[PDB]
């Protein structure tokens, strides 16, 4: 199965640099023309840059010209996008694609798409999420004041996952995110059972566990 | 005559992508560096003594490179036959096998051919590293220890800039962008008017020939970009700082620097010439196919 | 080359949805269509005006002539709810270009009322001299509610933050709202209510210190 895999997307201060990669497998990478396309959260798709097979032809969008550079290594089936002097208007999720045929130079459909890596540009630093319990029927935990996304919330180290439902985080005016994860459980299980929400934040490099019980 | 008589436009590179094998002599860009070091050694009396043994060391690699390519002439002419059948509807009707069967035969023989050009030359690629190291040892016999005059180095740079002016890079860049424009428009109109009601042999031969064109375009722009690099890099050396004297260790890599650039240039000049006529011959074949396709309008 | 696409297009199930894509002479160039599910990757649905990739249902067809290129989805089910784009090759700029995108929403699904749970500020948060009220709305359709926080019986109109409605795996929708206030404001008032009004019928939960 032809597959495209992307990484390297993370938080970078304005004016900084970042290197995106697109790992290809399941198809002859050399003849196909790879493409970069980003998508702002909420906005639509936006083409950025496409490169020929041998690399002798490179296209760029006017919004990224002079700052972004596309490149590939036809011996490792890799596909790069060197981003420099990043501004706030560059914060988006970036996809890499391939033309459905060979030797086309972006004048084709895009049949295979990656899952997308997220590039974030802001002046704020990473913040650790403060976890507070939500006492009771319906109980949960509040993951408050963290930046940036995402935060994975596990219940009892992945023991119980029935009735759990984590809501998408809210973006406060301060730029820090906030979400809540609740779990549906009968009242007979209350009192005797224990519920420990396990919160993990990748950028802040901090994991926190909190106990939820009637008090 | 709606047929391809010359398929020199195929090439193959090793899995490391460091060596590029061309069907045109000297097959390897490193040979041009070996021929240039003889010109480098012509200005040094200590190195010029070993120039006689250098030719026997370099010509043997050129002979074995030319010998290994000739071994693949059996695989070469086999693919040339399948191309002439798949790009000619009249020739395709003299045989009896389905069009999809001949495409599978073409794909198998094409890689068996490009695999031959690489497999029979694997022993030659290992010799390239040895001759490169032998050049390093010959440059160590220089009389200079820490004050090597760069006059020879910069006198070669002035010669390279004159050789660069002989190649029409502006016309080549205009040619490739123009022919790539006509190639993309040809593929896209076949997408619009394709249909599976009548005989697709004339349409199948166009796409087969267009697939060859897209490969030639990709290989043309690879050398056009590579030759541009060698021109811009050597020109940057002449327009940059000119140290009147450097050490011997840095002088070895000095000749290795301009030698590698001028090697890619002369190697690219040979490829850009052949790839230009192949694209031109492929355009005429497609337009004849387009002429044959739009020739029977009352049908 | 400018590609004009309608922002939103709705359709009942079983019916045929028609996504459009406009161009000055779009019948001169091939048009490819894509489908991006919420939080998912785009998938090529139609290419070259009318060609359909293998694995795409036969309900997906395309037309392109003159100034309009239209993608048609027949026998529409709830699984077709996604965003659809069109891709064209720029002639004089030499690069692809994507349309604004059309959001297909399926209607006629059975109306469902939202279930909400209100949470008071935790005792551990009050020690930090901060308070946050959590109102979690879920299991409703259509995806559009209006949340209103009321201090006792009067709306606070301060410190309220509400998320956009997101479609859950149950094909329903979910949303949440937060009220930031001082612990003095939480302990002084009688109670705090979260009033979420769905289809004109309001659901409300009330919590008190």
């Amino acid at each position: 199965e032809v597959q495209l895999l992307e990484s390297g997307g993370g938080l970078v201060r304005p004016g900084g640099s970042q290197r995106l990669s697109c790992a290809a497998s399941g198809f002859t990478f050399t003849p196909y023309a790879m493409t970069w396309v980003r998508q702002a959260p909420g906005k639509g798709l936006e083409w950025l840059s496409t490169i020929s097979g041998s690399g002798g032809s490179t296209y760029y969008a006017d919004s990224v010209k002079g700052r972004f550079t596309i490149s590939r290594d036809n011996s490792k089936n890799m596909l790069y996008l060197q981003m420099n002097s990043l501004t706030a208007e560059d914060t988006a999720l970036y996809y890499c694609t391939k033309d459905k045929d060979e030797y086309t130079f972006g004048h084709n459909a895009f049949d295979v798409w990656g899952q997308g890596t997220m590039v974030t540009v802001s002046s704020a630093s990473t913040k650790g999420p403060s976890v507070f319990p939500l006492a009771p029927a319906a109980l949960g935990c509040l993951v408050k004041d963290y930046f940036p996304e995402p935060v994975t919330v596990s219940w009892n180290s992945g023991a119980l996952t029935s009735g759990v439902h984590t809501f998408p985080a809210v973006l406060q005016s301060s730029g820090l995110y906030s979400l809540s994860s609740v779990v549906t459980v009968p009242s007979s299980s209350l009192g005797t059972q224990t519920y420990i929400c396990n919160v993990n934040h990748k950028p802040s490099n901090t994991k926190v566990d909190k106990k939820v019980e009637p008090k | 005559t709606n047929t391809t008589d010359n398929i020199d436009y195929f090439d193959i590179s090793d899995e490391s992508n460091y060596y590029l094998i061309s069907q045109l002599r000297p097959h390897f860009s490193n040979i041009y560096f070996f021929d240039e070091f003889k010109r480098y050694a012509s200005y040094h009396t200590e190195i010029k003594r070993y120039e006689d043994i250098h030719k026997t060391k370099v010509n043997s690699l050129l002979n074995e490179a030319s010998r290994a390519i000739g071994i693949c002439n059996r695989a070469k002419n086999t693919v040339k036959g399948l191309i002439n059948i798949l790009e000619n509807p009249q020739k395709f009707k003299t045989q009896r096998e389905s069009y999809d069967v001949k495409l599978r035969q073409y794909e198998e023989k094409k890689e068996a051919f490009r695999g031959c050009l690489l497999n029979k030359n694997r022993k030659n690629l290992d010799q390239i590293k040895k001759i490169n190291n032998e050049i390093r040892d010959l440059l160590e016999k220089l009389k200079c220890s820490q004050d090597c005059q760069t006059n020879v180095y910069f006198d070669m740079i002035k010669i390279y800039l004159v050789d660069f002016k002989k190649m029409p890079y502006e016309n080549y860049d205009t040619f490739i962008k123009q022919y790539k424009n006509s190639y993309l428009s040809g593929v896209d109109m076949i997408r619009k008017i394709e249909k599976q009601i009548d005989n697709p042999v004339t349409i199948n031969a166009i796409k087969f020939t267009q697939k060859e064109m897209g490969y030639i375009i990709d290989r043309f722009e690879y050398h056009l970009q590579k030759v541009k690099h060698s021109i811009d890099q050597v020109t940057a050396l002449s327009d940059g700082v000119k140290p009147k004297q450097v050490t011997k260790n840095r002088l070895k890599e000095y000749y290795f620097n301009i030698g590698n650039y001028y090697s890619i240039f002369k190697f690219g000049k040979d490829s850009l010439n052949m790839l230009n006529k192949a694209l031109i011959h492929k355009e005429k074949i497609v337009h004849n196919l387009l002429g044959e396709l739009f020739g029977h309008l009352e049908e | 080359y400018e590609l004009t696409q309608a922002p939103s297009v709705s359709v009942a199930p079983g019916q045929t949805a028609r996504i459009t894509c406009g161009g000055d002479n779009i019948g001169r160039k091939t048009v490819n269509w894509y489908q991006q599910k919420p939080g998912q990757a785009p998938v090529l649905v139609i290419y070259y005006d009318n060609d359909r990739p293998s694995g795409i249902p036969e309900r997906f067809s395309g037309s392109n002539s003159g100034n309009m290129a239209t993608l048609s989805i027949s026998r529409v089910e709830v699984g077709d709810e996604a965003d659809y784009y069109c891709q064209v090759w720029d002639s004089n700029n030499d690069h692809p270009v994507f349309g604004g995108g059309t959001k297909l929403t399926v209607v006629g699904q059975p109306k469902a009322a939202p279930s909400v749970t209100l949470f008071p500020p935790s005792s551990e948060e009050l020690q930090a001299n901060k308070a946050t009220l959590v109102c979690l709305i879920s299991d409703f359709y259509p995806g559009a509610v209006t949340v209103a926080w009321k201090a006792d019986s009067s709306p606070v109109k301060a410190g309220v933050e509400t998320t956009t409605p997101s479609k859950q795996s149950n094909n329903k929708y979910a949303a949440s709202s937060y009220l930031s206030l001082t612990p003095e404001q939480w302990k002084s008032h009688r109670s705090y209510s979260c009033q979420v009004t769905h289809e004109g019928s309001t659901v409300e939960k009330t919590v008190a210190p």
